[PDB]
RNA sequence: GUGAAGAGUUUCU
RNA sequence: UUGGAUAUGCCAUAUAAAGCGCUUUCGAAGAGUCGAGUUGUUUGGGAAUGCAGCUCUAAAUGGGUGGUAAAUUUCAUCUAA
RNA sequence: UUGACCUCAAAUCAGGUAGGACUACGCGCUGAACUUAAGCAUAUCAAUAAGCGCAGGAAAAGAAAAUAACCAUGAUUCCCUCAGUAACGGCGAGUGAAGCGGGAAAAGCUCAAAUUUGAAAUCUGGCAACAUUUCUUUUGUUGUCCGAGUUGUAAUUUCAA
């Protein structure tokens, strides 16, 4: 094994702001919290803000 | 003053004087040792504009050098591959007879630092120069700021590493399109070493 | 030298400056460089080359030059003997740029 | 072998490549290692600006000379022309070219104009304190370490965004007069060298 | 100065200014003391060999001889040239 | 390097 | 630990050294080195890129560079040893 | 006869200094062949391995005898780019830089060549006193004398002048 082995993935600056777009939108949808294993069945509201 | 007359003087190596002189001293350089010290610059001028001074800690040693190319020193001729590498004869060292009488002056003393050298004769068996050099442990260095530089470990033998005006010279130090081979290992590996990004 | 200087500091704090209390100097002049300036500029009167400088080429163009700017020189002996008057061990040269009257 | 299709290979590894590979581990590393060297001397010169006042000089070649940049330093006519001395203009962050020249007047009155400006926004403190001196300030209060592209950028030269079309220009004729001076250029040495055997050759005449 | 990218004063117009005077180029400028140190020097110093014989050759009117001795003495036929016209001086200057 | 003869301003024995 | 502050409170550094400013006449500038040939080596450097040996050996607006050898004439740019 | 000067010696003379080691990185010298060219000699491997000299915390390089050919640039170094390009090459196998542009960092200078000549203005050493300290371990100051130095130590200048 070398050290010079590709380590690090460059991914297009616009797809990685698609992903974080898409997971941002995915927080606010019920039930995909509750199939990623968050128990989130007694929270008032999704997306959920609090004061300041 | 005297010094622009000695200098132009200098020039004219063909002169009935200057052929003279050259004659009687290289008989008289011949006589001594090959490495001897010299009581005085035998050219004043010279030495002054090469950085030497007439003060306590400047010294002028004297040294003849052999003349022509180097012969390989391989047993009877014999290299032992390529045809490209069989030359034994012809063959030239890349330092120059000048860098040489460095190095040997400033084995000879080791306590020394070489400042800088000059050609004085020559015939046809040998080169003759005087090299100027400091001590650097003398009073009348170490506080003269012109030439404290040299008292610093870091100019340690600096005839060995081509430093010296000759060693430049022949290591190929200069500015430009016709020096591109610059420092050569340094510039080698420029060239030869493979950069690999974190593309990422 | 050291009584000179002594006698224009005393003379500076109350009177003028050490010119009030000291002469102009009558020496021979000597050193290379300047007696070759010297020579140049036709100031010298008399010119006494040494006869021994080792590397002679220092002093070699000296009787052209002096003859040249038509200032009278002679080769002497002794190196040695030239210091001798100036307080050195050796002199390449002297030069005589001005004499006392009574030395005319 | 050689049997697929594509380029033929040039790969340039037959050296001992794999001694000599470099790889860019400490390239976060190095970049906050610079970071803080900044942050490190911002702080020891303050309230020195980090960066010294440069010139706006031309890139050479056609490629470049319609831009504008940072030079290394200003010229000896340019200091005199702003009235700073050279030998002051160091001491006061203004770096000097010896090397560079004004072969014209608008180098010259752009960069004069940037020294003035530097001038006019500069606090020069004392060198004794409380003891204001010829050239110095006396509102030294509010200096602060402020950068010098905020107040004097290096801009880029404007346009004209219209103009009317004049009866010369509707005239002009521009591929006949790149033709025509391409070919001036290029037979300029004939036709001087037949000027010598126009007027040279005829001088037997005479006599 | 058409103010073009082609011809013979292409480029574009600017207003030209006189570039003050660099005294590095002064350097190959023949200095009073320098030229009577020389003529000293010229006086205690003979003739090389070789300058012996070029103006030899030029005092027998032999004019391509000592062009090419010159020449082949000295390197370049510009240093030739200049040599010889140096010699030349001489010569007539002892006339 | 320094000197002497000889050869149809020179360098050859 | 005068590095910064009123760096106070005070040492007493501080009497003669720099800045621009008109006019002149000036303005020394590195040699067995540069350069030339040739041999070897080296370079991407091609009628020689650098280095080195040997032969020849400079100049004073001279000299170097301007990537095709040469002669001449210009121009630009630099200012070696 | 002595003395001066020059040149050259000697001393367990007074005081210093060099060598050896570490070699990752650094500056040089010297220097292969295996190998690739489907053989092989030029070429390549490689201005590499081995051999030798010499340094530092970095080294080397460095304030243009540099670029360019522009509206010009402006010490050095390093990165990206130029570019697998111009070019070299049994023009085969193979090899292969530079100017511009962007960026990191930026900093500039010292001599030799000058008559101080109404004043060698310069420097080392010894001795003495007085200070000083990472330190009784360090580092200087003054006086005096002797040496160095005019075959030139200082001072103004370094071409940008
Ligand atoms: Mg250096
Ligand atoms: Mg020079
Ligand atoms: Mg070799
Ligand atoms: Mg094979
Ligand atoms: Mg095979
Ligand atoms: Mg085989
Ligand atoms: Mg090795
Ligand atoms: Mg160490
Ligand atoms: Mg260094
Ligand atoms: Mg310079
Ligand atoms: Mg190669």
């Amino acid at each position: 094994t070398k050290t010079w082995r590709k380590w690090h993935v460059k991914v297009n600056q616009n797809e990685k702001r698609y992903a974080i777009s898409s997971a941002v939108a995915a927080s606010g949808v019920p039930s995909l919290l509750l199939a990623r294993g968050h128990r989130i069945e007694e929270i008032p509201e999704v997306p959920l803000v609090v004061d300041d | 003053g005297a010094y622009k007359y000695l200098e132009e003087l200098a020039k004219k190596k063909q002169s009935d004087v200057n052929l003279f002189l050259s004659r009687v001293r290289a008989w008289e350089y011949r006589q001594m040792n090959v490495i001897h010290r010299a009581s005085r610059p035998s050219r004043p001028d010279k030495a002054r504009r090469l950085g030497y001074k007439a003060k306590q800690g400047y010294v002028i040693y004297r040294i003849r050098v052999r003349r022509g190319g180097r012969k390989r020193p391989v047993p009877k001729g014999q290299t032992y591959g390529k045809p490209v590498h069989q030359g034994v004869n012809h063959l030239k060292y890349q330092r120059s007879a000048r860098c040489t009488a460095e190095e040997r002056v400033g084995r000879y003393c080791s306590n020394l630092r070489v400042l800088n050298s000059y050609w004085v004769n020559q015939d046809a068996t040998y080169k003759f120069f005087e090299v100027i050099l400091v001590d650097p442990s003398h009073k009348a260095i170490r506080r003269d700021p012109r030439i404290n530089w040299i008292v610093n470990p870091v100019h340690k033998h600096r005839e060995s590493r081509g430093l010296t005006s000759i060693g430049k010279k022949s290591r190929g130090i200069g500015k430009g399109h016709r020096y591109n081979n610059s420092p050569q290992h340094a510039t080698w590996l420029r060239h030869n070493t493979l950069s690999l990004r974190r593309y990422r | 030298k050291k009584q000179r200087l002594v006698a224009e500091a005393e003379a500076v704090a109350n009177g003028k400056s050490a010119q009030d209390v000291s002469k102009k100097p009558y020496n021979v002049k000597y050193g290379l460089n300047h007696v070759v300036a010297l020579i140049e500029a036709k100031k010298a009167k008399l010119v006494l080359i040494a006869s021994d400088v080792d590397p002679i080429e220092l002093v070699v163009f000296l009787p052209a030059l002096c003859k040249k700017m038509g200032v009278p020189y002679a080769i002497v002996k002794n190196k040695a003997r030239l210091g001798t008057v100036i307080h050195q061990k050796t002199a390449a040269v002297l030069a005589v740029t001005e004499v006392r009257e009574e030395d005319k | 072998a050689i049997h697929v299709k594509g380029q033929l290979p040039n790969a340039h590894f037959h050296k001992d490549w794999q001694r000599y590979v470099k790889t860019w581990f400490n390239q976060p590393g190095r970049k906050l290692r610079r970071r803080q060297a900044r942050q490190t001397k911002a702080a020891k010169i303050a309230p020195r600006p980090v960066e010294a006042i440069r010139p706006a000089v031309k890139p050479p070649t056609i490629r470049y000379n319609m831009k504008v940049r940072a030079g290394r330093g200003f010229t000896l006519e340019e200091l005199k022309a702003a009235g700073v001395s050279r030998r002051v203009a160091s001491t006061i962050g203004i770096p000097v070219d010896h090397r560079r020249r004004n072969r014209s007047e608008e180098s010259l009155q752009r960069n004069v104009e940037r020294i003035k400006v530097y001038l006019a926004h500069l606090i020069v403190f004392p060198r004794k304190a409380g003891q204001p001196k010829k050239g110095d300030a006396t509102d030294v209060s509010g200096a602060e370490q402020t950068d010098v592209a905020a107040v004097l950028p290096i801009t880029q030269e404007a346009v004209e965004e219209a103009k009317p079309i004049t009866e010369e220009a509707k005239n002009f004729n521009a591929f006949s007069t790149l033709s025509n001076e391409r070919a001036y250029a290029r037979y300029a040495g004939a036709r001087a060298a037949f000027q010598k055997k126009r007027a040279e050759e005829a001088e037997a005449k005479k006599k | 100065a058409p103010g073009l990218v082609v011809g013979l004063n292409k480029g574009k117009t600017l207003t030209k200014r006189q570039l003050p005077e660099r005294p590095s180029r002064r350097k190959g400028h023949l200095s009073k003391r320098t030229a009577f140190v020389r003529s000293i020097v010229r006086e205690v110093a003979g003739f090389a060999p070789y300058e012996r014989r070029v103006m030899e050759l030029i005092r027998n009117s032999q004019d391509k001889r000592a062009r090419k001795l010159a020449k082949k003495r000295l390197g370049t036929l510009k240093r030739a040239k200049g040599k010889i016209e140096e010699l030349t001086s001489v010569i007539q200057s002892s006339r």
